[PDB]
């Protein structure tokens, strides 16, 4: 009973990974994320006012 | 016989737990050198086409059949380079299928050997997987 | 989906109250008589409860029980096709590009801006209205 | 066997639109409220010979787009079409004669600068005018969609859907009709 | 009658100038169909208007700075001393019939005419058809663009109004004095003297209705030959080799294609000209150096060599009782930029090392290198040419002046950078998303539960299937993949009949089985030809 | 590039050496502060330039910190 694994998970996908899903995407995880993202960047934004 | 909290799911997969503040993984290496091997064992099968493989546990007593053994757990064996190491029984076992015969793996392997060997008289076990791949990986050719 | 309806109809009937107890409240013992913002958003809030509710409570006495208001229902229950729902799309931003354009035009009061992107949105929204129904070219 | 998703998503959505109609309206109410006794004043001086039948055909455009409904449930596109294509053309005549409307309440001296009544009475009559214009725009999408593809329930029920939001333009018009004509 | 007739010429012809074969061969002659290789002729068709309204033009305009008093219909500038190039200007619009149609389809036209060759450069750069065997062609282009720019200019400070001449001042004659050594030399061969001169108009009036037109007209047809004769690229697809081209025929689809472009590109020109003013010479006044207005920007096409001027920094040097200013700068900059495009063919085979015969395009998303080259010069260019109206959009958007000016500043450097960055992720995450559905297929959109609660989303191959019934990965062709299942048929046809009233069902059904079997023929015959070669 | 980082590699130009983007970037940044000197009285963009310049140095210095240590390639 091995199963084979990798020594550590892949850090980061590949260049291209992200930059075309940002802007199609409909995979409600993925804007769930871009919601949370945008939203703490408007929370340092805010704070520092 | 599974785990605790662990199910077995209609679909066949195992739903698993770990209680809080618990890992899942637990290898006894630190993050960063086990991010250094992956990348060793990523890049260097990428650059030979042909899948390496580590093995750390108990090889028994021949150590080369069972190493034979566990090649065959490595997905697509036959292009795969396995390098299993026994730190109690100190032994060090390449076993390769037959894909890679004659692409420059009879150099490497037992360069391989030497190179976890002189890394493991120092007590550093990763560091000599590390090295093993990089040096058999540098010798094979996607052929 | 009898639950759905009767959520709808509990939030009606708490707003329809509140309307008319504030309505005649503020007519009775308040200056100036009547209360007229907030009369029309209470009434207007019970209108909008209403017209959710009666389209749920019409929908449930049509269907039969859905595996999903079934209390004991298997997952197996539940096979089949779902529906449609699309898998990638970048006209949602292009829409919302158009639209603050249209927004940027009405801030600054600049006309022309505003035609520009109301144009731009009327393009947007037909690119995304049609993108699932325009069929192969032709030549 | 399960409600209509669409459906179910656009008769929500209207159940919100209502809540925008409801600010004018109380834009409306409040002005009024604080009119002093002349309301319409002067020298708003508004006519039911036009307003009636502009008020009648927009009225009637709801049997012409109910008709529609059926021959979409029916599975029928071309009286869809037809029917769609008629509540199109009578929709515009409502737009038209409203513009018509404005034209001469303005000329009279009753505009959106000129007195609080105009104010209320021009957001109140042009939001609602805008939303008609919406749902011409969206007879237009859905009329060359059905010239897309084949006869589909997904394309029945995106027709269904504008006659919601059609039904729901044409009875904000008749409750903003009896408030401004009748409850001066 | 009709037909004996064509014989009868027809026989004439070949008798005496036996044309028949050479002929022939221009009617067999295969062109693409796509639809970006329509550009270039929507410059060359502007080009035909511009020609077409500027000899009428030249019937009516007197070119002089001779001073006169206007004695014109024009009643706010009766009285008022002016040149007679800006005397005739006014006649035009005022005092013939169609002039003033006339003059704006030409301005309109030359801004047509610069846009087109913009859009077509940056088709011929995003698909490397500039690759061997085109770079000559490319560098004629290069030089046809350049010429195009400085013959627009030209032409609108013929009517010497005050805005163009506030142009003229500070470009061509301010720039050009400027120069190191022979700046002043330059400029007094130029004008004749000091500026503004009295030789300047006429002398700029015969640049730019014959010479500078002729030169054009003798590049461009150079350039259209070489198109003709060296056989169009094309991109890859089904059929598609480096040794064929897949179209049509000249005769008759592509010639019909053509004129019917071509009139209706005249028709949008012409409705610009009758329905948007451009240049309405009378509100501007005649030009005198004491006067100017704000917002002195040029045509578009210039405008980005007007915004590094506004952008570049007030660095001088003063070196042994001399003074290089500032303006040199921005000369030098133009001449590297041009520089750098004409020779970009033979930059780009030297860095890549690629010097092969290429007659196959590729999709900008596979070279993602020059695509974020392309990506990040027409981010400078847009960059220079917004600096450049940076007054007009302090002015309507509420921007300090001083902040435009250091926005284009730093901009300039930051935002290429950035869409560089940008572009090359893009371009590389296209082809991830090709990918993608190479090895699963098309994503319908169709979601389905299985009875142990999963969801899967139904795939469409575009190949042969497994036992297991998943498609075999196929390989990138350089050619796109279809991503909508519409885009595949799946919707299919509505149901034969006018908008309103169907057909009889017998017609429609002959009809769509009719429609299938010539789908199916023509996929067939692509496919067999493929599958020869 | 191997085509497992750029799918289309062999289709087209997909490698631009990291040495021009680090100097490209370095020498960008040179520029933003050298255009501190100049005409204008005001400070408010010298502190623009400075951070530009400062958010540059620092992507550049990580970039080729990362790829010496070989977290990155
Ligand atoms: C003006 C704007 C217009 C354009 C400007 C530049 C756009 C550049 C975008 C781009 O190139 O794509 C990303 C791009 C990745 O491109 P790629 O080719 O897909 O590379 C794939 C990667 O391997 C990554 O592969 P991966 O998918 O495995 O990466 C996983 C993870 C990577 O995770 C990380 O590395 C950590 C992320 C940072 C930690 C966040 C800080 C803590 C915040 C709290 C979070 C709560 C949860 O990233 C994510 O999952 C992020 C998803 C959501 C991000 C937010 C999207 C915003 C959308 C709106 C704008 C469009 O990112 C980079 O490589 C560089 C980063 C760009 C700079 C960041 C932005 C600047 C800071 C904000 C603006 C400040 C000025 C105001
Ligand atoms: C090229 C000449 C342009 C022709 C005229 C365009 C008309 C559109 C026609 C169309 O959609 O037909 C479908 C057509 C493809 O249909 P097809 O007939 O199957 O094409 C055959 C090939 O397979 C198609 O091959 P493909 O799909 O691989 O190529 C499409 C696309 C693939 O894209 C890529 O390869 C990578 C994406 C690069 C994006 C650049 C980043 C932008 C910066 C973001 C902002 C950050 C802050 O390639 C490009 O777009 C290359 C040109 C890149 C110029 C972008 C410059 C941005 C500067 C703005 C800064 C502000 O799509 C396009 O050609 C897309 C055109 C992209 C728009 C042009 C850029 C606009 C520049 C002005 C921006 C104004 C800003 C204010
Ligand atoms: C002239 C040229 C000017 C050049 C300008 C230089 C700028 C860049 C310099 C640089 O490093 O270059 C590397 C860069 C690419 O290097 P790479 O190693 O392939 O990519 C980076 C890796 O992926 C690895 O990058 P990474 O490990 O930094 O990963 C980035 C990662 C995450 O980003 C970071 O790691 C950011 C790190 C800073 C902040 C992190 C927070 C923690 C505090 C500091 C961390 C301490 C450690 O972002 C993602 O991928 C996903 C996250 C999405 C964004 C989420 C951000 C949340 C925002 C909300 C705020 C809260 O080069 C470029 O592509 C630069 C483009 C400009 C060059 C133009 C060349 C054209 C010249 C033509 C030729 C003519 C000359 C002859
Ligand atoms: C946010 C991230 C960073 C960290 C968090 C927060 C940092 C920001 C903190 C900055 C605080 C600034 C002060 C706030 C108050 C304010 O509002 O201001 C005050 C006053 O100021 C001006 O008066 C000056 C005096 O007070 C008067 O006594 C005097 O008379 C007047 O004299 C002028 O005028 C006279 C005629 O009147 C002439 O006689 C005379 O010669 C002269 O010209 C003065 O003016 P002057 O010097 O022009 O300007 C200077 C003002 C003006 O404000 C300013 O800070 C300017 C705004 C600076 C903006 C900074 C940009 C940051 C860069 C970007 C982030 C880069 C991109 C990266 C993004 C994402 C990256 C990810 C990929 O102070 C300053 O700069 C303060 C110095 C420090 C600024 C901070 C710099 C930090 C960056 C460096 C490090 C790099 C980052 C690290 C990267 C890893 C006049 O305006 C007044 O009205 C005004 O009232
Ligand atoms: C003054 C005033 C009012 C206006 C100023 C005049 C002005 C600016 C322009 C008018 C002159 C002008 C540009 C006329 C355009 C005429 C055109 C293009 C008519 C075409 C109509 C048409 C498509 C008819 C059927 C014939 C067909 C199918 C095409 C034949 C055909 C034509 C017509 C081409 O032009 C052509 C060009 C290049 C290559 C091949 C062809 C070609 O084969
Ligand atoms: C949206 C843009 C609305 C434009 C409004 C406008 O310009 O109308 C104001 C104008 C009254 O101007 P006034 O100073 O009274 O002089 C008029 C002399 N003919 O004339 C009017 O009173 C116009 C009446 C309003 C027109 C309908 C606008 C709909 C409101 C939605 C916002
Ligand atoms: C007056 C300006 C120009 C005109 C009228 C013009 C016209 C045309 C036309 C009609 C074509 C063939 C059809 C097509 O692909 O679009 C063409 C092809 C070409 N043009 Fe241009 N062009 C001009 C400028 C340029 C510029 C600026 C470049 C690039 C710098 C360029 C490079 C090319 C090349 C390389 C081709 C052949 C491309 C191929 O086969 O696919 N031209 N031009
Ligand atoms: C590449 C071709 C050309 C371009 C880009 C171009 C551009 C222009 C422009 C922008 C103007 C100013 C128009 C205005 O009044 O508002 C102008 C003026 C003029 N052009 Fe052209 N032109 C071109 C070719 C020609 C040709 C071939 C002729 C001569 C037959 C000509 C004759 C004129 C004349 C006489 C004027 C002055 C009269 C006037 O301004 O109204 N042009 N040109
Ligand atoms: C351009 C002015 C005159 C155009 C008429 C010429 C084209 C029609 C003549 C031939 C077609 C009909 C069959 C026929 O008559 O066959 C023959 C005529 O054609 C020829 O053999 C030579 C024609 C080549 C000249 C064409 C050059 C340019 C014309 C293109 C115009 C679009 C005569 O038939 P016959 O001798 O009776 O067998």
């Amino acid at each position: 009973e091995l199963e084979a694994r990798r020594p550590f998970p892949e850090r980061m996908g590949p260049k291209g990974n992200l930059i075309y899903k940002l802007i199609t995407t409909t995979d409600h995880k993925l804007i769930g994320i871009m919601y949370c993202v945008v939203c703490f960047a408007f929370f340092l934004v805010g704070g520092l006012m | 016989d599974l785990p605790y909290g662990s199910a077995l799911t209609s679909s066949g997969r195992i739903s698993a737990v770990t209680e809080p503040g618990e890992l899942s993984v637990h290898y006894p290496f630190p993050t960063m050198d086990l991010v250094v091997l992956d990348d060793a064992l990523k890049y260097g099968s990428r650059a030979a086409k042909a899948r390496f493989a580590v093995y750390i546990g108990p090889l028994g007593a021949d150590t080369a059949a069972t190493a034979r053994e566990i090649l065959a757990n490595v997905p697509t064996p036959e292009n795969a380079v396995l390098l299993a190491v026994s730190p109690d029984q100190r032994a060090i076992e390449v076993v390769y299928g037959a894909d890679v015969k004659g692409r420059g793996i009879e150099s490497a392997a037992p360069l391989g050997v030497s190179a976890a060997a002189a890394s493991f008289k120092e007590g550093n076990l990763i560091d000599g997987l590390i090295s093993a791949v990089r040096v058999m990986s540098a010798g094979v050719s996607p052929a | 989906m009898h639950i759905e309806a009767r959520l709808f109809e509990i939030l009606t009937a708490f707003f329809a109250l509140a309307a008319v107890v504030y309505a005649v409240l503020t007519a009775m013992f308040a200056t100036g008589g009547v209360e007229w913002a907030g009369t029309t958003a209470l009434v207007l809030t019970t209108g909008l409860t209403l017209i959710t509710g009666t389209f749920f409570r019409f929908v449930a006495r049509r269907l039969d029980t859905r595996p999903e208001d079934y209390e004991d229902a298997e997952i197996s229950d539940g096979a089949g096709e779902l529906g449609f729902f699309a898998p990638h799309s970048w006209w949602p931003i292009l829409i919302s590009l158009s639209f603050s354009t249209a927004a940027v035009g009405a801030a600054l009061w600049l006309p022309w801006l505003i035609a520009a992107g109301v144009a731009f949105v009327i393009t947007s929204v037909c690119g995304l209205v049609f993108e699932y129904y325009w069929g192969p070219e032709k030549h | 066997n399960r409600p209509n998703m669409v459906s179910v998503g656009t008769i929500v959505w209207l159940s919100s639109e209502l809540m925008f109609f409801a600010g004018l309206f109380a834009m409306y109410f409040t002005a009024r409220a604080q009119a002093g006794g002349a309301w319409p004043p002067e020298p708003t001086e508004l006519n039911l010979a036009l307003a009636v039948p502009v008020t009648l055909v927009l009225i009637a455009s709801s049997f012409t787009c109910q008709m529609g409904v059926f021959a979409a449930e029916r599975g029928d596109v071309f009286g869809l079409r037809r029917w769609y294509v008629i509540t199109f053309l009578m929709g515009l005549f409502f737009v038209l004669g409203q513009g018509y409307e404005y034209i001469h309440l303005v000329e009279h001296g009753t505009t959106i600068p000129g007195s609080a009544y105009g104010s209320v009475f021009y957001l109140a009559t042009g939001f609602h005018g805008l939303h008609v214009i919406g749902g011409l725009v969206a007879f237009v999408l859905l009329l060359a969609r059905t010239k897309m593809s084949k006869f589909t329930p997904a394309q029945a029920t995106a027709a269904i859907v504008v006659s919601y939001y059609w039904h729901f333009v044409d009875i904000v018009w008749i409750a903003l009709f009896a408030t401004i004509y009748f409850v001066r | 009658d009709f037909a004996k007739l064509a014989a009868a010429q027809g026989d004439a012809i070949d008798s005496r100038y036996h044309p028949s074969a050479a002929v022939r061969r221009q009617l067999n002659k295969v062109f693409p169909t796509h639809w970006s290789f329509l550009l270039g002729e929507i410059a060359l068709y502007s080009f035909i208007i511009l020609l077409l309204t500027g000899v009428w033009l030249t019937l009516f305009f007197d070119p002089s700075m001779a001073h006169v008093t206007y004695d014109g219909v024009y009643q706010p500038l009766r009285g008022v001393q002016m040149s007679r190039a800006y005397e005739t200007a006014l006649d035009i619009s005022f005092e013939v019939r169609g002039g003033l149609f006339v003059r704006q389809v030409h301005h309109w036209a030359a801004l047509m005419f610069a846009a087109s060759i913009m859009v077509h450069l940056a088709r011929i750069f995003f698909t490397g058809a500039f690759r061997r065997p085109r770079e000559a062609n490319w560098v004629i282009g290069s030089l046809l663009l350049i010429l195009a720019m400085f013959e627009g200019f030209f032409g609108y400070s013929l009517p010497d109004d005050l805005l163009s001449g506030t142009g003229i001042r500070a470009a061509l004659s301010g720039i050009t004095m400027g120069i190191p050594v022979i700046g002043t030399w330059m400029h007094w061969a130029l004008f004749g003297g000091d500026f503004p001169g009295e030789i300047l108009i006429p002398r700029l009036y015969a640049l730019h209705i014959l010479l500078i037109p002729g030169i054009i007209l003798a590049l461009i047809g150079a350039h259209l030959a070489l198109v003709w004769f060296q056989k169009h690229t094309q991109f890859p697809g089904p059929g598609r080799t480096e040794t064929n081209v897949v179209g049509v025929r000249v005769m008759p689809v592509f010639a019909v294609k053509s004129g019917a472009f071509f009139a209706m590109i005249t028709g949008v020109l012409g409705l610009m000209g009758g329905l948007l003013t451009i240049n309405p010479i009378w509100n501007l006044g005649p030009y005198k150096p004491s006067q100017v207005s704000a917002g002195s920007q040029p045509d578009f096409y210039m405008m980005w060599t007007d915004g590094l001027i506004r952008l570049w920094p007030a660095w001088e040097f003063y070196p042994f009782g001399h003074t290089i200013p500032q303006g040199v700068w921005v000369a030098v900059g133009m001449g590297l930029v041009f520089a750098l495009l004409i020779a970009y063919p033979f930059i780009e085979k030297k860095v890549t090392g690629d010097d092969a015969h290429h007659n196959l395009l590729q999709r900008p998303r596979d070279v993602p290198v020059r695509t974020a080259i392309g990506s990040m010069a027409i981010a400078l260019y847009l960059l220079l040419t917004f600096a450049c109206m940076n007054d007009i959009i302090a002015l309507k958007f509420h921007i300090s002046l001083n902040a435009t000016t250091w926005i284009g500043r730093i901009g300039m450097v930051v935002l290429p950078a950035i869409v560089y960055f940008v572009a090359y992720r893009w371009a590389i995450s296209l082809q991830r998303s090709d990918r993608e559905v190479l090895e699963h297929g098309v994503e319908t959109g169709i979601i389905k539960r299985l009875p142990h609660g999963a969801y899967v989303e139904l795939h469409q191959p575009l190949g042969p299937v497994d036992e297991h019934g998943h498609p075999i990965p196929l390989e990138y062709a350089g050619a796109p993949l279809p991503k909508r299942m519409n885009k595949l048929g799946s919707g299919g046809a509505p149901g034969t009949g006018s908008f309103l009233f169907p057909d009889p069902a017998v017609e429609h059904e002959a009809l769509t089985e009719a429609a299938h079997a010539s789908e199916h023929k023509s996929l067939t015959a692509l496919k067999e030809h493929q599958d020869r070669i | 590039v191997d085509v497992e980082d750029v799918p289309s590699a062999e289709w087209g130009w997909s490698h631009m050496p990291i040495g021009v983007m680090h100097i490209g970037g370095l020498l960008s940044a040179a520029f933003l502060l050298v255009m501190m000197r100049g005409n204008h009285v005001g400070h408010v963009e010298d502190w623009f330039l400075i951070g530009f310049a400062a958010v540059i140095v620092a992507l550049v210095g990580r970039n080729w910190w990362l790829r010496r240590r070989g977290w990155i390639r």
